[PDB]
């Protein structure tokens, strides 16, 4: 029951899937052919949230892959555990985006979204009672951030009840890894804060610093960073995947962290994070998982939370452990910041416990942490814009495909404004 | 199912053509003859397959004087193309314009225009076309012209890619290159997608000074510039961490319509004997790549600004590397962007590495990097041949071949007014922004 | 000057000129209409008017008329090349080269416009009578003047609306153009303030009469019909039915600052004037211990200072602008 349907959305967030449903299947014990051989019948009790039980006993992965390019998709096809997908679902185009968000919601886009939302509505009907929808994409590549938008809006429509979770890859603050990212991120976003219950901020600079000092490796392949993001993940949903001493689902975060309709950006963390040598060094206690979690230098954003106050924070720790102990670790940790939580949401520490770890380890912990701090993040971005405007540079491309300045200068407004609500109830009193 | 075709107009096309087929044959494990004994499909995007294990690859060598076709035809490379495809004219248009654009050419470019549609129609997923031309010559700059002016009649939205070779400042030998080049420009200003500068001086320089050749054929330059257009396609034909398609190319490299120059650089060149002696750092090659002194465009980047670049890695590349290295490449002063593009980056990274051709020059490197960057440093060298033309037509030199091939001088003087508006646009974006 | 360009200017041209300068252009403009500046500049004045017609009459009693003044002191007419050229010496000269764009238009009521366009400097020149002798003084002007006292005024306390009132700041003009106006005379052999003054003369005729009454007043101190159909339109920006009196006032500032400057010249510390920003010459005491100077810009024509108020001298003696009239004028 409460069955998750997938969606991939762009290259990242293809890749990002894949290893995602690596993670997943190696959680329950799913060979690559499909097949069950796991131990532990915990693993099948609610093994159709996320996979479908299909003929002669095999499972495939409730997943609707999506792109404009078949180079990723046929990437993932040749791999292993790409042999599991329903082909039926490899949805892609010919054109390709371009990394144009104009092409990717307007010309291109508007082609394939169609049989897009037939799968998607398929896929819906199928399931017995659908929980929501977790869409996997970037923001500045043009498929990601322009397909995913108008998925979202459609989806919205048919499906107005449903929670809607998103894991968009923000771009990083000192490096640009394409030229008119702020464009494809201000449209993006202003369709998110329109039709998005939640939604995961990320930045690739977090995770390499993450993969540089934490866990101390020089050679951080991409396959390193979605593998912690799937990590992320996998720990997001096992609360309701599996059984705990107090569980939690997708719709009790929505309603715990997100006081009013726009202000749902949610950074991430996890823990614990030990390089190959330095793990028997070290104690794995509630205490030490804590501590950890509430530091710049362990946020999967670019943005330091003292720059701000955390709005709410949502914690969900797995394996076997103490609720006092968890309790009384909350307890001091809320006590000592007391200046880095704001002053009129008393008791604002949403806590989930489960009683699997994520394999291999004792016990681990998710951090949900939405701040005012992120603030930051789209004052960086709106200024970029606006320069990026101010010349009307780039403007051609997106005028060519229909979309005019005016849609610009409404976007540009939203985000000031959704800023200048940050700030205001950043120093709320 | 991801198809681009190649068209290669004069002399100067149809050998660097020469060097590139050589060098995609190689790639991909391919005989001459089109048979073959991280892969996928691959070859799929610039080779289309018959019954037999022949390949042929999807290119249009078109010229007016039989010579060069014809030694293509007797090269080692003669079982390869489809013979239908090797347009020969039959008076070139020695090195003019006219004869190039109005008299000649327009009696075989229904032919060439024919053989281009044959070829897309039996593709699919076509993304968009490759000119190899020159810009002296007189086929090159007139049947260019004219191809392009069709071909955007014809294709509506599609990628045009041109490599053009620019008129160097000092070294010419043509000599009424500045004509030639006025008029292509002019044409071809409403129509390429992007361009591709690169210059022969510039190479003579980079081997002497890196490849330590004192004496160098055209076949090296021909290596090393396919070997540029091999890095441009390899995200395309082959499977990278991060891959890239020819319209991010025209969507990145290119803010506004009519500014669409950028030259191109590649690195690592170092000699055989010199391939030790240096790990080859990526951030090195990153260095190597800025460095004025390796750009293949006699232009001092110091002289402009970037107003985009592009860095497409292949090998055994890491991105955290890449990041770190354009972050020190961002901290420097001496390579200052304009104020309104604070993202002056695209990067891609592919997993093949480069292959050396045997008999060669270059050495078996794992990792390189091809630089595409769009600058305001150009704009100085259009100033160049703008002068160069002013003097030339002071006198009126040369005017009557032109005017009896069927042109006309009030076409000099709109041409030459056209360059102008280029050169004051260029001048108007490289100032800053107030308030 | 955009926005009160008319829309229909001409369309409303060719009625005038069809009609043989008898009908009344009944303008409309891009809404809505900056009532507050339109107010601001709705009442021409009359103090200078003397001044105006004494340099008019200077000019034709020397030269006959303007359409021989402006061919022998202007010099040829220029291509969009020579312009180009002319425009890339100065700001080599002036060590702003590669921060200004510049444009070429056909549709400019002036000469030139420096603008803010893509957030960014722009320059924009009228190809239509720019002349050999003449342009280098536009240059001086919109570069020399304006454009190097916007980029010192951004680098003071007073760079916004809100600094300005915080320090208490006249506002810039009649300063800034009256400055920008000496400028553009400044080396020229004969730099009669032709522009200023007709202007300043054409504005308070405005206040009194319909379109048609000034365009036929003006024929009186110049022939072409083109050059009086710009006067016209500049001194009745804003006015919708010119077939009643009113005045869009602002281009008296030109002489206005003329007289100012030139009367109080002996006073002014003018590289310091400059280096302050858009501030007026009677805030320069004032604002003198608050600038920032470091790294303010002095145009080039100002360096040799002994040669630069010499200049004034001779464009005060051109103009019949000698000390004992100021002295009148004003007894300050
Ligand atoms: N890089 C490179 N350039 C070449 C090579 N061969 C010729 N060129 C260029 O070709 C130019 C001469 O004009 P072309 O474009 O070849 O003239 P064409 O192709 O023979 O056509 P016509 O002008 O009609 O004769 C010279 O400026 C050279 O720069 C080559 O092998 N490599
Ligand atoms: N975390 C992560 N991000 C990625 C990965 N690959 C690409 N990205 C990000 O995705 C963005 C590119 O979007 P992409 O999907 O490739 O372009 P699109 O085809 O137009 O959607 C870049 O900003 C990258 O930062 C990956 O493996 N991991
Ligand atoms: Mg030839
Ligand atoms: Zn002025």
């Amino acid at each position: 029951m409460r069955e998750i349907v997938h969606i991939q959305a762009g290259q990242c967030g293809n890749q990002i899937g894949a290893k995602f449903w690596e993670v997943i299947s190696d959680e329950h014990g799913i060979d690559p052919s499909g097949n069950y051989v796991g131990d532990s019948d915990l693993q099948l009790e609610r093994i159709s949230v996320y996979y479908n039980e299909a003929s002669s006993h095999k499972y495939v992965p409730r997943a609707i892959l999506v792109d404009l390019e078949p180079g990723t998709m046929d990437s993932v096809r040749s791999g292993a555990f790409g042999h599991l997908f329903r082909p039926d679902n490899f949805i892609f185009g010919q054109s390709g985006a371009g990394n144009n968000w104009a092409k990717g919601h307007y010309t291109e886009g508007a082609e394939l979204v169609d049989s897009v939302l037939d799968v998607v509505r398929k896929e819906c009907e199928n399931c017995d009672c659908l929980q929501g929808f977790q869409l996997t994409h970037s923001l500045g590549g043009g498929t990601g951030s322009g397909m995913g938008t108008l998925l979202i809006s459609k989806v919205r429509e048919e499906y107005p009840d449903r929670i809607m979770n998103t894991f968009s890859v923000v771009p990083s603050p000192k490096v640009s890894d394409t030229v008119v990212e702020p464009y494809n991120a201000t449209l993006s976003i202003h369709q998110l804060v329109e039709n998005t219950d939640e939604t995961y901020c990320i930045d690739n600079e977090a995770l390499y610093d993450i993969c540089f000092r934490t866990l101390k490796l020089a050679t951080p392949t991409y396959g390193d960073l979605n593998h912690l993001v799937s990590a992320t993940m996998s720990g997001v949903t096992t609360s309701l995947r599996f059984p705990g001493q107090l569980n939690a689902d997708l719709r009790k975060l929505a309603v715990n962290m997100v006081p009013f309709p726009r202000l749902h950006f949610f950074m991430p963390g996890f823990a614990p994070l030990t390089a190959r040598g330095s793990q028997q060094y070290r104690a794995l206690t509630v205490p030490e998982l804590t501590q950890q979690m509430f530091d710049a230098k362990n946020m999967m954003a670019a943005c330091d939370p003292r720059h701000g106050r955390y709005l709410t924070v949502a914690t969900v720790f797995r394996g076997r452990m103490s609720m006092k102990e968890v309790d009384e670790q909350m307890l001091a940790i809320q006590s000592k910041n007391s200046s880095y939580f704001v002053e009129w949401i008393p008791n604002n520490v949403k806590v989930a416990v489960c009683d699997i770890p994520p394999r291999g380890l004792k016990m681990s912990s998710t951090f949900i942490g939405n701040s005012t701090a992120i603030q930051e993040l789209f004052k960086r971005i709106s200024e970029q814009f606006t320069a990026m405007f101010r010349r009307k540079a780039f403007l051609h491309w997106y005028t060519g495909e229909g979309m005019d300045e005016m849609e610009f200068t409404e976007a540009e407004s939203n985000m000031n404004d959704l800023v200048s609500e940050y700030q205001q109830y950043q120093d709320a009193t | 199912m991801r198809e681009c075709i190649s068209i290669h107009v004069g002399q100067a096309g149809v050998q660097i053509g020469n060097a590139c087929w050589e060098l995609y044959c190689l790639e991909h494990g391919i005989q001459p003859d089109g048979q073959m004994p991280h892969h996928h499909d691959s070859f799929n995007t610039f080779f289309s397959e018959t019954g037999a294990g022949k390949h042929v690859p999807r290119a249009v060598f078109v010229d007016l004087e039989p010579t060069v076709i014809d030694e293509v035809r007797t090269g080692t490379y003669r079982q390869l193309f489809h013979p239908e495809q090797l347009i020969t004219g039959k008076e070139d248009a020695a090195n003019n314009y006219a004869r190039g654009h109005y008299t000649i050419g327009k009696e075989i470019i229904d032919l060439v225009l024919d053989r281009i549609r044959k070829l897309a129609d039996q593709c699919t997923g076509l993304q968009g076309f490759l000119v190899f031309h020159s810009f002296g010559g007189g086929t090159g700059s007139g049947f260019t012209s004219l191809l392009m002016e069709r071909l955007s009649v014809d294709y509506g939205k599609k990628s045009k890619l041109e490599f053009s070779i620019y008129p160097a400042p000092q070294v010419s030998t043509a000599v009424v290159e500045p004509y030639n080049s006025i008029l292509t420009t002019h044409t071809t200003l409403e129509h390429s997608d992007c361009a591709f500068m690169v210059d022969n001086e510039a190479i003579y320089d980079i081997c002497r000074r890196n490849l330590d050749i004192e004496r160098p054929t055209y076949t090296n330059l021909n290596r090393l510039i396919s070997q540029i257009v091999s890095s441009i396609t390899a995200s395309l034909r082959f499977d990278g961490a991060l891959n890239v398609d020819l319209t991010e190319f025209q969507t990145n490299l290119v803010p506004y319509p009519r500014i669409h120059f950028p030259l191109a650089t590649y690195a690592p060149v170092i000699s055989a004997e010199k391939a030790y002696h240096e790990q080859l750092s990526v951030a090195e090659i990153t260095n190597a790549c800025f460095e004025p002194a390796n750009q293949m465009v006699k232009c001092d980047p110091r002289h402009g600004k970037y107003m985009a670049c592009c860095l497409l890695y292949r090998g055994d590349v890491v991105p955290k590397d890449v990041n770190a290295a354009i972050a020190t490449i961002k901290t420097k002063r001496s390579i200052q962007f304009v104020d309104w593009c604070p993202t002056g980056f695209k990067v891609g990274i592919n997993y093949q590495p480069p292959t050396v051709v045997p008999g060669g020059d270059l050495a078996k490197v794992q990792r390189a990097v091809c630089m595409l960057s769009n600058t305001t440093a150009i704009a100085e060298a259009w100033a160049r041949l703008d002068h160069k033309f002013d003097l030339m037509y002071a006198k009126r030199a040369f005017v009557h071949w032109y005017v009896g091939e069927g042109m006309e001088e009030g076409e000099f003087s709109e041409a030459r007014e056209d360059m102008a508006a280029l050169e004051k646009d260029y001048e108007e974006v490289g100032v800053d922004s107030v308030e | 000057l955009v926005a009160l360009r008319p829309t229909n200017m001409d369309r409303e041209r060719d009625k005038f000129f069809q009609s043989h300068y008898t009908y009344n252009p009944q303008f409309e403009y891009q809404e809505p209409m900056p009532t507050a500046v339109l107010e601001k500049y709705c009442e021409a004045s009359g103090q200078f008017i003397h001044q105006a017609v004494g340099i008019i009459e200077a000019v034709l009693e020397k030269f006959g008329t303007y359409e021989h003044f402006e061919a022998a002191t202007g010099g040829q007419l220029l291509t969009k090349c020579q312009i180009w050229s002319i425009v890339r010496k100065y700001m080599q000269k002036e060590g702003c080269a590669g921060e200004v764009v510049v444009q070429l238009s056909e549709d400019l009521l002036s000469q030139a416009v420096m603008m803010v366009e893509n957030s960014r400097p722009t320059l924009a020149i009228n190809l239509t009578g720019a002349r050999q002798y003449w342009l280098e003084g536009m240059l001086r002007h919109q570069i020399g003047t304006h454009y190097l006292r916007g980029v010192n005024n951004a680098r003071q306390p007073w760079h916004n609306a809100e600094g300005r009132l915080r320090y208490g700041l006249r506002p810039a003009n009649p300063t800034e153009e009256g400055l920008a106006s000496l400028h553009s005379v400044l080396f020229r052999k004969q730099p009669f303030l032709w522009r200023a003054a007709l202007l300043y003369y054409t504005i308070h005729r405005a206040a009194r009469m319909s379109f048609r009454q000034l365009f036929q007043d003006l024929e009186r101190y110049v022939q072409d019909a083109d050059v009086r159909w710009e006067y016209c339109v500049r001194a009745k920006r804003g006015q919708t039915d010119t077939s009643l009196p009113g005045c869009f006032s602002k281009d008296q500032v030109y002489l206005d600052g003329i007289v100012r400057i030139l009367r109080h010249r002996q006073t002014i510390d003018f590289p310091l004037l400059t280096s302050l920003g858009k501030v007026s010459y009677e805030d320069v005491d004032h604002l003198r211990p608050h600038g920032v100077l470091d790294n303010t810009r002095v145009p080039h024509f100002m360096q040799d200072l002994a040669r630069y108020r010499q200049q004034l001298e001779h464009i005060m003696a051109t103009n019949r602008l000698d000390e004992a009239e100021l002295g009148r004028l004003l007894p300050d």
